[PDB]
């Protein structure tokens, strides 16, 4: 009552912590950069695009983001 | 086996026998509504459109969406031996019931492979003599030519009259519609000798069980059949005024290649890689005992290069023919590196070297006496043996040719034309024709099997030329090879495009980093009119396997293929990699 | 010329009126821009209209239904408790035609085979070791161990059922391997699998047919191809059967008008047929129809279900016995599995684009759950079996030759049965005279399907005909006599009169297997002869 | 295998050989602790109170109505451009030599521009038995969606996705002996339509034991729930009558009603004020272009629906039916066997009497794991169908292994062939799905239900979210199932949970530790205060809800619907 | 000429001016038995906003350039507002996906908001809006006699016209560049 064939996959904090690499001083930038672009990449709609539009769609909100700045 | 008239039309095309009794006559009609091949009478001939005269029909061929006739326009005479005459197709052409209409990109490719095929070859056949068989074979069969009884190995188009060979299973009407040809050479010269009429030719025949392309096919595969092979065969024909009966003689010789597991793996240097595979017993078995059977004892003489890039191969096939320990097989060894300006006398040296081994009699030809109505009134000797040559990892020529002009003096003796004792070579025009005849079924070979031509003799300097063929032929092989070998696997059957499962193999699938170096390496060059330009040429190099042009239709043995993709399975190239059975020496 | 001027000032000063406060409005526009009238005029238009617009009151569609605003309350309900249902379904006649239930065999605690023992009316009546001539499979291939061992190793590894629909997760590897081998065997590019061979044909049909499309349909074909053809939505015309004399007139006026129209995109036509008939059992032609779908530019629809595993010389359909190809002649191809191949499912065959449309666009596919593995493992077994010897087919083909050599040569029938099958058919079918049908029931059969047309459109609940009850009980006299007398076993067949919409009329049928010996069959066509003429002797 | 990335083929591939204690249990886990068990009680007839829906902020719906613009106007664009200057890639979209095409570019406009770019996600080749694991096939998607390449190699993952919600999807076990022997006795093969030959006593056998479980007087076995639903309805009804139908009811019974031939009028979900008033102005306007009274009206009904996982109003729509003199039919295939004190369905849970419906539909096929489905009703109303029917006379019958499974099932679930298996089945699908929805809940997503439907909706509202989510689910060996626009609102988009009785409480703990690491990095939490019993708005810690989630389940005071 | 037993055909004009004829039982139940999707949108939740939204945007996007004057910038987003209301809105006759049979080939987007009920709340938020849109733009930024003609008549004729009740279920069938249009 103990035994199955599955293989378990463990979550990206425990294989962090076994890692040993828990240190905040590049750990706070890295999930800040992280967190940033996964906050602007979701919620646009660029997963149901193609390369060749996304690239062009990136240009103009950078382009737009800079001159406004 | 004649002339044929076709008939285009808004409903198709009808072929017809221009050349008949007029009786009732069979017309083949290519459907347009469903694309089929069908069998009609006499009378649906069209009266009102425009007939049109070819030489022979070539066959039916079907792509992925339509069907398309092959047709040879017209044909020239190459020789004449005993009333036979032989030809050479000049024209080609492909016919397609549709007038105009709309094609994919796959069907535009296909037809370009098979226009690239048709144009670099050459084809020979004759109405009434057989050219895929020899005397032998024509010998002990009738003195009628049908299809039934053509040697399916030079059998060249045997996939595009698959068709006509379905009807005509009982149907004799269909006979004169199938045509067999040969890939390769034939020609014949006459002369006189001593107030004696005597006409010379030469044949040359290639099979079809491999393919061509050079260092794509090598060695042997898993059936025994090996790469580059092909037949050569010298028939004479003798008159004498003193006496009555005419007299016919043969010879014949044979080519390959080793029959050992080997590959060379190309990649961007002038001298590739070699690999050897595993052990091979049961395939050269199944190979040598083929040949026994088929031409009786072999005499297998081996040349080969210096040592230090070919030695590996030799020891092999030392070994597997040793370990073969065959009564009818024996090998003769002969090396010669120390030729120098195309002097060759040690090749009589070594001709005196031979026939200690087993023993070649100059008698073992095929003797023929035939009358003037040409009845074949009675034979004389046969021949039992042959000589495989197996060389070149130019020479096989040299060595072909100088032993089949050394058995025509004996040829010439048994015909009572010279005394014996006496060097028939005194003549010169008579020799000049020899080599005019031998150089040139050397250039078609060569041009044949792999890119251009190759070194010629001639009569009785040439460094020019000679250094540019190099040049021409290293650049062929690395960028040009793909569709070659490409048109020869569909022409040839290996390739059928009739399953759902295969897509199209023509868009370039590798990654993008790969496909951008060129163009980087082009603009680094424009704009330098150097250490983007360095470095793109060092990466180019260090990683030549990834830009060498490979064939696509049908695999090869010594690649793999490695899909890659990111954390989502999502693809994103492929990468080729030297397959494991195969290792370096 | 001046009654608009008239009506457009008349216009406004009524909506002036009609908002509560609208001088002041204009009046400041008026002063706002007393410079320009251009602009003073738009903008009072346009605020007017849109202020009159906000204030109006929905209003609904004019229905076919008319309203009645003119009723009180009491009066609704009035008539509200007025109203008096109707039954849900009629029970008046449930008695009289309740003897096809208690006729109906009920095999005891055996597979269906030649031998079976049988008992009717609820174990009222019980008959041991009859002869089997009523059953519906022909090869008989799925009972041998082979197929047997197969069975029993896919139930130990995969399970009973399937759990999901075929677009989430109820599509397994066997489907797929059995899908291949059916294109692969019957020469076409493409196959697609369906639960049941009853919902093949009205589920595909209205997947490729829409409103402005023309359909040629045959003079008599079974139920499901009416179905489809009803849920079709879509113009239909009919031909007389097996006429294409009629038919090639019909294509003919088709074609001039839909020319003379001159109408910018080309509909979708279609010619829908069948192979061997299932009320009449006869064959039909192909090569003609191809002709002329080739000349008029028309897709064809063949329902082919009792000719899969009869006809050709390894049995692989109708294409097979004509001798031509399947992939150009035959557009869309409709089968079954259970008659002959010996298990339960349907299939539809055909090019990749339609397999590629049907499994988005089809509602049967889309919103049901997969079939069983064992099922499908059982099939491609008995294809594969199928594909390698032909005895099966060979025996078949003779014995139906023979059986109907014996019923339609003989003299003593000739006036009063008629047999309008065919020589290759594995079916043999049998109806009444006209002229003796005449002279003992008193009807025809334009008359039963002029009154049946009649009741239908006039929508009346009761239908209940007699002449057509006192023969389907004397065709059932004749079965009882034959079943009794002698341990024989045959069927009539079972159709639903008020669900049928082109004309027919009640027969007999006798079935037959590769598994039989001739002696057996022969004695049984003598009894079955003696039955009929002993009952249905005059006086 | 010099040759390109162009092979197209599913691999059969070949069984594992495993012990029988290995394989016992990847196909049904074993109970941890005698605690982990709930019995439902009866509502002693009370009517349902009105659903309480929850809603995201504004700026959420304001980016998909973007998104979904943006990604519209780039579709047509693409078209466009394509079908005006590059003739030759679309051939099969063109009228050639006078033939028009299959089908017309603007219908498959949806397919081909939206749902494609998503393909990979949606048909998922399987093998093996479907359990709590299931072994997937490996895959990689070529071009963009647009075929994919097989490299034979399998890996199992945890199942959501499966229609067994009392784990009867067994190779080991009582079921599946009886359906060995009856390979054993009878046959695989059918003799023909049920009227002339292949009627045998395991039919009556079963119609009997049918007709006695459902409460019902006397019942019918078909063999396809969807061909029963298209082909019931035509056998009494004509262009005289009348249905009212809801507007979220199954495909099949709108195929059904379409055939027949009757008019139709359609009513809003879990409206009850708009059902009396429609029915009100039927009964006095009458037949159209005549005025004339309506023959009869009936009305449609389903106990649950899969998407929703909301219950109907039953002792309302008795109440109407018996006032108005209307005549009403249930369809009940996701509530026959997983709801109830004892699972006999909707008609228990309310304490409704089984007389007061008139025709009761269901399926085999979602619970007992076995294709099929069955008709209940009277003795009259059975007598006259039998004789009216076609499926009956025209169509073919059902084999004997999934009868045998069927009846084995029953009996099982009735507590006869075994003593004490059933309930403990119904107790673990009745806790494992309160725990689920309760921790789901309590973490800050949103969710739908009733606190005890065994189908869980999470709510996704971007449509780049859906993808995204789903594929990391693969990456934890998890199996979840998406819907999108064209089936659910443009607004809403959703993922659906199916527990089954098999899953244990660890790989819910297990699953519900991934889920919320995926959901706080996707942003995917946004809850208010309608969403919870106190008022205030809820964030807990992982820890906790593992830690107090199990023993608070149990009491009814903590779920709001 | 045969008759056929069961007839749908569709019927084109035959007159400059026509009205689309009214529908039969069959085709009033295939309607009615089904909730339209591409008009039900309009009622649900933030579909109202959305159009204030998109026109701030598309002002402060055509502001961005440096060349432009404030009068090109309000022209241009009214073209573009208003070319995009029309060809949604207007333009396109059908359903994008399957319906039950094409029941839906006849009717425009606008004929099929709240099942062809007339002075719904929608349509009168769908109709205020493009007139505050033209007021604004004229009141803020100066015109000219040129601009300020031109822009009523793109206003008029262009976004309030297709809106009246008057020209419901209403085609124009030229007989030379637009075709012949469907009547039944
Ligand atoms: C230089 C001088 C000025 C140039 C002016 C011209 C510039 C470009 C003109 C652009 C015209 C075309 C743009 C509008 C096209 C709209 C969509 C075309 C297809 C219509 C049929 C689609 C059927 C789908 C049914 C459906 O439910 N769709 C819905 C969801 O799927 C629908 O898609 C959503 O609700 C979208 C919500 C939009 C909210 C209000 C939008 C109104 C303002 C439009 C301005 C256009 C601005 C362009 C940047
Ligand atoms: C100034 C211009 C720009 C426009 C907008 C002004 C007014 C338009 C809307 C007016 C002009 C004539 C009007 C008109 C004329 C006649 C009738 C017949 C009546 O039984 C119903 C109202 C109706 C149908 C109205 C509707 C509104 C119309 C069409
Ligand atoms: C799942 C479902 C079905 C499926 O029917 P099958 O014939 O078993 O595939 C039928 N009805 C409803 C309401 C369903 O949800």
């Amino acid at each position: 009552q103990h035994k199955s064939s599955m293989v378990y996959i463990p979550t990206t904090k425990e294989a962090k912590r076994r890692n040993g690499k828990s240190e905040g001083i590049l750990n706070t930038i890295e999930e800040v950069v992280e967190k940033l672009y996964w906050t602007y990449y979701i919620h646009l709609p660029f997963y149901l695009m193609a390369s060749f539009d996304s690239f062009f769609l990136h240009v103009f909100f950078l382009t737009i983001f800079s001159l406004s700045f | 086996t004649g002339p044929i008239v076709y008939v285009q039309n808004a409903d198709g095309i009808f072929f017809k026998l221009a050349e008949g009794k007029g009786t009732n006559d069979a017309v083949i009609h290519l459907a347009n509504q469903d694309q089929g091949v069908r069998v009609l009478g006499a009378e649906e001939f069209p009266v009102q459109g425009e007939v049109v005269k070819i030489a022979s029909l070539m066959g039916f061929i079907k792509l992925k969406l339509n069907r398309y006739a092959i047709i040879a326009n017209t044909v020239e005479e190459t020789g004449r031996f005993n009333g036979h005459v032989f030809y050479r197709v000049l024209q080609h052409s492909i016919v397609s019931t549709k007038f105009n209409s709309r094609i994919d990109s796959e069907e535009a490719e296909y037809i370009k492979l098979l226009e690239l095929h048709l144009k670099n070859s050459t084809f020979y056949f004759s109405y009434t003599y057989d050219l895929t068989n020899s005397l032998q074979r024509n010998e002990k069969v009738g003195p009628a030519a049908s299809w039934k009884t053509a040697d399916e190995r030079f059998f060249w188009n045997h996939y595009l009259t698959e068709d006509l060979r379905n009807f005509a299973h009982q149907d004799p009407r269909i006979d004169s519609f199938i045509q067999p040809v040969i890939y390769g050479y034939a020609k014949t010269v006459d002369a006189v000798l001593n107030a004696t009429p005597i006409v010379l030719g030469l044949i040359t025949r290639r099979s079809i069980f491999r393919a061509g392309t050079r260092y794509f096919r090598r060695g042997v595969d898993k059936d025994g059949n090996v790469g580059n092979f092909n037949e050569t065969e010298q028939i004479l024909l003798a008159e004498n005024p003193e006496s009555e009966k005419i007299h016919v003689f043969s010879f014949l010789q044979t080519r390959g290649s080793v029959p050992i597991y080997w590959a060379e793996i190309n990649n961007l240097k002038y001298k590739p890689n070699l690999v050897l595979g595993e052990n091979s017993l049961d395939a050269t078995k199944k190979h040598f005992d083929q040949q026994k059977e088929l031409y009786g004892d072999n005499y297998l003489v081996n040349l080969v290069n210096q040592k230090g890039h070919e030695l590996p191969v030799k020891e092999g096939y030392e070994s597997v023919v040793h370990a073969l320990n065959d009564p009818k097989i024996h090998y003769v060894y002969f090396d010669f590196h120390h030729e120098c300006r195309k002097m060759q006398w040690h090749r009589v040296k070594l001709l005196i070297d031979h026939l200690e081994k087993l023993g070649l009699s100059n008698e073992d030809f095929f003797h023929k006496v035939i009358d003037s109505n040409g009845n074949t009134v009675e034979i004389v000797n046969e021949q039992h043996s042959v000589v495989r040559t197996n060389c070149m990892d130019d020479r096989t020529n040299v060595v072909q040719s100088v032993l089949a002009q050394w058995v025509l003096q004996k040829e010439f003796e048994s015909a009572d034309v010279v005394a014996t004792g006496s060097t028939w070579e005194d003549n010169a025009p008579l020799l000049t024709s020899y080599q005019n005849l031998w150089a040139d079924n050397a250039d078609a070979v060569s041009v044949a099997y792999s890119g251009t031509g190759a070194l010629k003799t001639d009569f009785t300097l040439g460094a020019f030329n000679d250094f540019l063929n190099s040049a021409s032929r290293y650049y062929q092989n690395n960028w040009t090879d793909g569709p070659r070998q490409d048109s020869y696997d569909l022409f040839l059957g290996g390739f059928r495009p009739h399953t759902a499962s295969i897509k199209s193999p023509f868009p370039d699938r590798r990654p993008v980093y790969i496909q951008l170096i060129p163009m980087i390496i082009c603009a680094a060059l424009t704009v330098l009119g150097s250490i983007v330009l360095a470095l793109s040429t060092k990466f180019m190099f260090k990683n030549g396997i990834q830009f060498v042009n490979w064939p696509k239709l049908v695999d090869v043995g010594f690649l793999v293929v490695h899909q890659t993709h990111d954390k989502e399975q999502q693809f994103k190239g492929l990468k080729y990699a030297q397959s494991p059975k195969f290792s370096k020496p | 010329i001046v009654t608009t001027s008239s009506y457009l000032w008349y216009y406004f000063n009524l909506v002036l009126t009609q908002i509560p406060g609208g001088q002041f409005i204009v009046s400041y526009i008026k002063k706002s821009h007393h410079d320009d009238p251009y602009r003073t005029t738009v903008e009072i238009g346009l605020i007017l209209y849109g202020i009159i617009y906000y204030l109006s009151k929905p209003q609904q569609k004019k229905s076919l239904q008319a309203q009645k605003p003119n009723l009180s309350p009491q009066e609704i309900d009035a008539l509200i408790e007025d109203w008096e249902p109707e039954p849900l379904v009629d029970p008046s006649a449930t008695d009289e035609q309740s003897w096809r239930v208690a006729k109906t065999p009920v095999t005891m605690e055996m597979p269906i085979q030649n031998h079976i023992t049988i008992t009717r009316n609820n174990l009222q009546e019980k008959y041991t070791n009859v002869f089997n001539l009523a059953s519906n499979n022909f090869l008989q291939l799925s009972a041998t161990e082979p197929v047997k061992e197969v069975v029993k190793t896919t139930i130990k590894n995969y399970g009973v059922g399937a759990c999901g629909p075929a677009g989430f997760y109820g599509n397994q590897d066997v489907h797929y391997t059995l899908e291949y081998d059916l294109a692969q065997f019957f020469g076409t590019q493409g196959s697609v699998l369906y639960g049941q061979d009853f919902c093949a044909a009205p589920s595909v049909l209205p997947a490729f047919t829409k409103r402005g499309d023309v359909i040629v349909a045959d003079d008599q074909v079974s139920l499901p191809v009416q179905n489809a053809l009803q849920l079709s939505r879509s113009t239909v015309y009919y031909f007389n059967h097996n006429d294409m004399n009629s038919l090639e007139c019909l294509l003919n006026e088709l074609t001039e008008q839909e020319k003379l129209e001159k109408l910018p995109a080309i509909p979708r036509k279609f010619i829908v047929t069948e192979g061997i008939f299932h009320n009449s059992g006869d064959l039909a032609p192909l090569p003609e129809l191809t002709k002329l779908k080739n000349k008029y530019k028309f897709r064809l629809f063949v329902d082919e279900t009792f000719s899969i595993g009869v006809l050709g010389a390894t049995g692989r359909g109708l294409s097979e016995h004509f001798n031509m190809d399947r992939a150009t002649a035959i557009d869309i191809t409709v089968g079954s599995m259970a008659t002959a191949l010996g298990s339960t499912g349907g299939f539809v065959l055909g090019d990749s684009v339609m397999c590629l449309h049907q499994r988005i666009g089809s509602n049967a596919y889309c919103f049901s759950a997969c079939l069983p593995a064992y099922t499908v493992t059982s099939v491609s077994k008995v294809l594969k079996l199928m594909d390698s010897n032909n005895d099966a087919v060979q025996t078949l083909q003779k014995l139906s030759k023979s059986l109907h050599d014996s019923f339609a040569s003989d003299d003593s029938l000739r006036s009063y049965v008629i047999v309008t099958s065919s020589p290759v058919s594995a079916v043999l079918h049998l109806q009444l005279t006209p002229a003796y049908r005449s002279r003992k029931f008193g009807y025809t059969c334009e008359q039963l399907f002029e009154t049946m047309s009649a009741l239908q459109k006039k929508s009346q609940t009761n239908k209940f005909i007699e002449p057509y009850e006192e023969e389907e009980k004397f065709l059932q006299s004749i079965v009882d006599h034959a079943l009794i007398n002698y341990n024989v076993l045959i069927t009539r067949n079972t159709i639903v009169l008020k669900q049928e919409t082109l004309p027919i009329v009640p027969s007999l049928k006798i079935c037959c297997n590769a598994a039989m010996s001739p002696e057996e069959l022969k004695n049984a066509c003598e009894s079955v002869k003696q039955s009929i003429l002993a009952c249905c002797q005059e006086s | 295998m010099s040759t390109p990335a162009n092979y197209t083929r599913v691999p059969l591939c070949e069984p594992e050989e495993l012990p029988d204690d290995i394989q016992k249990e990847n196909e049904y886990g074993t109970l941890d602790s005698p605690g982990h068990l709930y019995q439902v009680k009866s509502r002693h007839g009370k009517p349902l109170p009105e659903p309480v829906v929850d809603t995201p902020p504004y700026y959420i719906s304001l980016l998909t109505y973007l998104n979904y613009l943006i990604l519209i106007i780039l579709g047509h664009v693409h078209d466009f451009l394509g079908m005006t200057f590059q003739k030759n890639k679309h051939l099969d979209l063109l009228e050639h030599d006078g033939l028009a095409p299959w089908f017309s570019n603007f219908e498959s406009f949806y397919v081909r521009r939206i749902k494609m770019r998503i393909d990979d996600c949606f048909s998922r080749p399987t093998t093996g038995v479907p359990g709590r694991f299931i072994r997937c096939i490996d895959r990689i998607s070529h071009n963009i969606n647009e075929y994919f390449t097989y490299s034979g190699a399998v890996y199992p993952c945890m199942n959501l996705s499966s229609y067994n919600y009392l784990g009867f999807a067994q190779s080991k076990g009582q079921c599946t002996d009886a359906a060995l022997e009856s390979v054993d006795k009878y046959s695989i093969q059918s003799g023909g339509p049920r009227a002339q030959i292949g009627t045998t006593d395991l039919h009556i056998k079963a119609e009997k034991l049918v007709a006695r479980f459902i409460g019902k007087e006397d019942a019918l076995v078909f063999s396809m729930g969807y061909g029963t639903n298209a082909n019931l309805f035509n056998a009494f009804l004509d262009k005289k009558c009348l249905v009212i139908s809801d507007e979220l009811n199954h495909t099949s019974i709108r195929t059904g009603v379409r055939l027949s031939g009757a008019a139709v009028r359609t009513f809003k979900h879990g409206d009850m004020v708009g059902l009396e008033k429609l029915i009100r102005e039927q009964i006095v306007l009458g037949q159209p272009k005549t005025n004339r009274p309506w023959k009869k009206i009936l009305i449609c009904a389903e106990g649950l629906f899969s998407m929703e996982g909301t219950l109907c109003n039953l002792p309302k729509l008795v109440e109407l039916k018996k006032k108005y003199k209307c005549y009403l039919f249930i369809d009940e295939a996701h509530s026959i066997g997983a709801m109830g004190p004892t699972g006999r369905g909707v008609c228990e849970i309310f304490g409704v009497d089984p007389k007061d419906v008139d025709i009761l539909m269901g399926t085999f096929t979602k619970s007992f794991g076995a294709a099929g489905g069955y008709i209940a009703a009277d003795q009259w109303i059975i007598d006259r169908l039998r004789l009216d029917l076609t499926t009956v006379s025209y169509s073919e019958s059902m084999p004997a292994p999934v009868l045998a499974q069927t009846i084995s099932s029953l009996q099982t679930i009735s507590g006869e062939i075994c003593p004490g298996q059933g309930t403990e089945r119904l107790q673990r699908i009745a806790f494992n799905s309160r725990y689920l929805r309760l921790a789901l809940q309590r973490l800050g997503f949103i969710v739908y239900g009733v606190a005890d439907s065994p189908v869980i909706p999470l709510l996704l509202y971007c449509p780049s979210k859906m993808p995204a989510f789903s594929r990391m689910m693969l990456q934890r060996r998890i199996a979840v199932v998406v819907v999108a626009y064209p089936a659910t609102p443009l607004i809403e988009s959703r993922v659906r949970f199916c527990m089954s009785a098999s899953l244990t409480k660890e790989d819910i703990d297990y699953l519900l530790r991934h889920v919320s690491e995926v959901g706080d990095k996707l942003n995917l939490k946004s809850n208010s205060g309608k969403s919870s019993y106190d008022g205030k708005r809820q964030r807990w810690d992982i820890e906790e809800v593992i830690r107090r989630t199990p023993e608070d389940c149990k009491d009814d005071k903590y779920f709001v619907n | 000429t045969t008759e056929p037993v069961k007839d749908h055909r569709r019927r084109r004009a035959a007159a400059i001016i026509s009205h689309v004829e009214p529908e039969t039982f069959e085709d009033e139940n295939d309607q009615q038995l089904l909730p339209n999707m591409n008009a039900t949108w309009v009622d649900q939740r933030g579909a109202w906003i959305i159009h204030v939204v998109i026109i701030i945007l598309l002002k402060l996007f055509y502001n961005l350039f440096p060349g432009v004057t404030t009068e090109w910038s309000w022209t241009l987003t009214n073209m573009t507002y208003v070319i995009g209301s029309y060809v949604m809105f207007h333009l396109i006759k059908g359903t994008p996906f399957d319906f039950n049979g094409g029941a839906y080939d006849n009717l425009t987007m606008w004929e099929q908001i709240d099942d062809e009920t007339l002075y719904t709340p929608s349509r009168k938020f769908l109709i205020s809006v493009p007139i505050a849109l033209f007021l604004v733009s004229t009141h803020y930024a100066h015109y000219d006699l040129k601009l300020f003609s031109w822009n009523c008549f793109l206003t008029t004729f262009g976004a309030v016209v297709p809106k009246l009740p008057v020209t419901h279920r209403l085609r124009i069938s030229i007989p030379g560049i637009t075709g012949r249009a469907q009547i039944s």
